[PDB]
């Protein structure tokens, strides 16, 4: 888990995740994440708007853009308070697509 | 003998993921064969032929 910082806080988190050995393919579009800091307990779900596939071929996390139709805009700053976005860092077989992010072995 | 009953369902039944399919082949006499499967959670482009039951 990695975490950008400004001011007095950590403001964005990037949680890198992968399948367990010998697992069947997991469809992240139906996952749910739950996080707590001991004062609040947010639960968040995937918003398909915030996908970046290109980074499978290398680049900078924490400066990834996303595509609202007709434009490119920064991902992390735009992502809503109840949603999580997804950025493909390694995928040999193009299994992740914006409308169906299914992760398989590797 | 073994023989394959071929059905084209493209427009008749809407078999997207996570969908239950139920049925029978009913002979003139004797007990029916029971078809019963739920399509996978994820279809992958590398594997166009799927084993369902
Ligand atoms: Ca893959």
């Amino acid at each position: 888990v990695l975490g950008n910082h400004s001011g007095g806080k950590i403001n964005w988190l990037a949680v890198l995740i992968s399948p367990n050995a010998g697992s069947a393919p997991i469809d992240l579009s139906q996952a749910t994440v739950m996080i707590t800091d001991g004062t609040h307990k947010v639960i968040a779900k995937y918003n398909s708007t915030f996908f970046n596939g290109t980074l499978k071929n290398g680049g900078s996390i924490f400066e990834a853009k996303y595509n609202n139709t007709t434009a490119l805009k920064p991902l992390f700053d735009d992502l809503p308070a109840t949603a999580f976005g997804i950025v493909v860092l390694q995928d040999a077989d193009t299994s992740c697509s914006k409308d169906t992010p299914v992760i398989n072995k590797g | 003998d073994i023989v394959a009953i071929c059905l084209n369902v493209s427009n008749t039944l809407n078999l997207k993921p996570r969908t239950k399919v139920t049925g029978a082949v009913i002979p003139e006499f004797g007990a029916p064969a029971v078809i019963s499967f739920t399509t996978p959670a994820t279809y992958l482009d590398t594997q166009h032929i799927i084993e369902l039951q």
